[PDB]
């Protein structure tokens, strides 16, 4: 029976679901389990595109005293960890509040888009639709400074990830860097034939990687 | 018109499931469920209030003790006459942005609490503005919040002095502010005089603005005007209505003795109006022979005398209180006579119904007729114009009107005849009753036995009787 | 005695004093009188571009429950009028939070420095160094936005200005609206003396046409 495999959970969970949604409801069984064994501060983040995903995700949870983030990967990043932390990585010339719009600048050299984004305070995307620059940035500003890596340890213990085959290279760096440098567990459910946002940018070649290659994430079948 | 209330959205408060009850800065709250004007109190303080915000909320703070559902008191206020209404421009000061230009006369003032397990205390998160759809950051710089700058909660609950100083009080040190009186039974420890004062200085005098008053005696409502008086509900599951109480001019001069005659029946689930006190003595000697108990099961005798019910229709109708009419059709003449009479009787329930007034008609009396003759005629006049308004008469009973088949007395003779004649030893007891309606009545009254009451309270005629008592 | 006519004071009020500040002193004392003879909750607007004199004005002052205002022009409308009624008027496309940079955009046309600010989040000034964008924005922001021009006539019944021959005819404009279209009291003092900085953008020849031409606004004389 798959519902025992579910109960037992253990580390790293890797679940090969279907589609037609179906990952929603051992998501949300999952983020209740999580939150009802544990009894310490640790919060727990669960990021989703989907907005009226995290609109339904919110509405059936009930309310939480600890801090726990239901939003988008972009919105995740720009709100936690780029917003608070911008000023103390890069000095207080950083501007803290900011809208993003992807089509603004529309580069084609990192060094051009660097100049724009400190001078002209407009944040934008690459010209090449591939890889998001937010995901870079937010490596950055993990790498020097110890103040943004000691609250994500502290904050999250378990973070929940949705929809990994439409993650491109940069926020699988982002959740390599935080389980691997930050020892955070990661909870990542991933649909092999859902791979249909390649044009958006997205390269599930790494998650397939990740499925053969690497060991530590267990792989469970889920009928 | 100057800034006013509008509409406090109440939600799963202590006892307050979902209720949206309009209000209008002079508030009187009275009825059954003593508990449940004390938490509409306790939910304006929590609203407006920061000595009481500061306790938070509890467990029993909710519905039911159901902590799953969310507070959300939602306070609706109209902001107009920007120029000369010195508390708009109190509120409108205060608040930074979150106005939305397409509606500056609306304003909400909402309070989400959601409670939580992890530490028992179910944080107030005022969330106030002009639009439900998008709130702004509140400022909130530490316990004092933005609102505390406008509206200031003077709480009074039992000492006259208290109610004269408050006001020297508030107009020498509260002028900055907005003051809202949350007045409790001020009843506790004032006489009927006192309470006559009191209201005279809530109800007339400007000091006492935008207060809400509970009340459980009818004496501290003799001044009512322009208020909005809301009524709780005898039921368990509260429910309040609310209705604007103001007199026109017309019914300015008589306005002592309407409010006086109203507030008692305000209280009372179920009133019954009437003209005469002779009425009031026969219906009060059947009640006490065959129901002593209506006063306790919800009942009054509410004496109107002239004037019109469309104030007290009105008014009991929009608060939820059973609505009993008990008249008669009298035929009043105008200007010159013989020729010349008003339908008062008919006139009176065609206007509770709306409709439009009956011409002055016409009645053929000859002037050698006189006396006896000429009532005879009258009642003859009568019986016809009843009779052929017989959809009229079915609305009316239809809508819990009662119009006599003439008057009130025929129909007690129809009732009961032969006792009529044995108390009376007349030819024509009516004739001789409305010689001197109050002593002959008296002397009916006396002379008046259990079985007769009883066939006059099973009477259909005397319908009214039966509608105050109920099942 | 001169002490008597500051004392007696009575609408607008307009001293020509002299150099060596001077003018804080008076300044502080009208503050001062306006705050202690008022008793309603109407509040006092204050503004000064030197941040010192603020720092000092804020010091030797007490703390007020009602809100007082202290600071500069720019960032006196920045800060209450452009941040807070943006969305409103304009609609919640136009951002609300933000930073200011003079040397940004140097545009030529009033067209194109519309279009960049709409896009680019860009805030600037004209390449002609007289006159200031801010307060052109703000006329423009007051008189289509009825709740704006209410806020500032509930919450202020007198802005002191300080000053005032520093100012162009954008401020100028904006204070003269606030006076006349809003029927708010004005303080105003300045130094005919004091036209240094006429090279920054300052045009003092409308302050001395108040001076002459204008009947309503009072001349006193300080020794």
């Amino acid at each position: 029976m798959s519902r025992e495999q579910i109960i037992k959970d253990g580390g790293n969970i890797l679940v090969t679901a279907g589609a037609g949604s179906g990952k929603t409801t051992i998501l949300v069984s999952k983020i209740e389990a999580d939150l009802k064994e544990n009894k310490t501060h640790y919060s727990i983040a669960a990021v989703t595109f989907t907005n009226k995903a995290a609109k339904e995700i919110e509405g059936r949870l009930g309310y939480s005293s600890r801090g726990n983030f239901i939003g988008t990967n972009d919105g995740f990043v720009e709100s936690e960890i780029i917003r608070p932390f911008i000023k103390d990585a890069f000095g207080n010339d950083y501007p803290d509040n900011f809208t993003a719009e992807y089509f603004d600048n529309q580069f084609a050299s990192y060094d051009k888009g660097l100049q724009v984004l400190k001078y002209q305070n407009i944040l934008g995307t690459y010209s090449n639709p591939k890889k998001n620059f937010k995901f870079q940035l937010a490596l950055d500003i993990l790498k020097k400074s110890l103040v943004a890596r000691q609250y994500i340890f502290s904050k999250y213990f378990k973070i929940f990830i949705d929809e990994y085959q439409d993650s491109d290279k940069d926020m699988h760096n982002l959740f390599m860097y935080l389980k691997d440098q930050l020892k955070i567990k990661l909870f990542i459910v991933g649909d092999p034939k859902q791979s249909i946002y390649i044009w958006r940018g997205a390269e599930p070649e790494n998650f397939n990687g990740l499925i053969e290659n690497s060991t530590d994430f267990n792989k469970y079948h889920l009928t | 018109g100057p800034m006013k209330f509008s509409n406090i959205t109440i939600k799963n408060f202590r006892n307050f499931e979902k209720v949206n009850i309009n209000l209008d800065n002079k508030n009187v709250i009275f009825g059954m469920n003593d508990i449940g004007k004390t938490n509409f109190l306790y939910a304006l303080r929590f609203l407006l209030d920061k000595e009481i915000r500061k306790f938070g909320f509890n467990k029993s703070d909710y519905h039911k003790h159901d902590t799953s559902k969310k507070i959300e008191i939602i306070l609706t206020l109209d902001l107009s006459n920007y120029e000369k209404d010195e508390d708009t421009k109190k509120l409108i000061s205060v608040v930074k942005g979150a106005r939305t230009s397409a509606n500056a006369d609306v304003f909400y003032i909402a309070l989400e609490s959601k409670y939580d397990d992890k530490e028992l205390y179910g944080n107030i998160i005022l969330k106030w503005g002009s639009e439900l759809d998008n709130l702004i950051d509140i400022p909130g710089r530490g316990n004092i919040n933005a609102l505390d700058n406008v509206f200031k909660v003077i709480y009074i609950n039992p000492k006259m002095l208290s109610y004269s100083i408050y006001n020297y009080l508030a107009k020498k040190k509260y002028e900055d502010k907005i003051v809202i009186y949350l007045i409790e039974e001020p009843e506790i420890s004032l006489h009927r005089s006192m309470q006559i004062a009191l209201s005279k200085q809530l109800f007339e005098q400007s000091t006492y603005k935008y207060f809400f008053l509970s009340t459980h005696s009818p004496e501290l409502l003799y001044e009512m005007d322009n208020t909005r008086l809301i009524r709780v509900h005898s039921t368990e599951k509260v429910v309040c209505s609310s209705h604007m109480y103001n007199v026109e001019e017309a019914y300015g001069s008589v306005k002592k003795k309407l409010n006086k005659a109203l507030s008692s029946a305000l209280f009372a689930e179920r009133v019954l109006l009437i003209e005469g006190p002779s009425e009031k003595i026969l219906f009060e000697k059947v009640l006490d022979e065959v129901e002593p108990e209506y006063e306790l099961n919800g009942g009054f005798l509410l004496e109107v005398g002239g004037t019109y019910f469309n104030h007290y229709v009105c008014t009991l109708n929009d608060l939820g209180i059973t609505h009993i009419i008990k008249t008669d059709n009298d035929l009043k003449s105008k200007k010159g006579k013989k020729g010349v009479y008003e339908l008062l009787g008919l006139n009176r329930c065609l206007n509770l119904l709306g409709r439009e007034n009956l011409d002055e008609i016409t009645i053929d009396i000859p002037e050698d007729i006189k006396g006896k003759k000429k009532k005879e005629r009258l009642n003859e006049r009568k019986k016809e114009i009843f009779k052929q308004y017989k959809n009229e008469v079915g609305e009316f009973l239809g809508e819990r009107i009662y119009l006599s088949e003439i008057d009130l007395e025929n129909d007690l003779y129809s009732a009961i005849g032969e006792s009529m004649k044995r108390i009376f030893e007349n030819e024509d007891p009516v004739h001789y009753l409305q010689k001197s309606k109050l002593f002959n009545m008296v002397e009916l009254v006396n002379n008046l036995s259990t079985k007769d009451c009883f066939d006059v309270f099973e009477h259909e005629k005397f319908a009214c009787l039966k509608e105050l008592v109920g099942s």
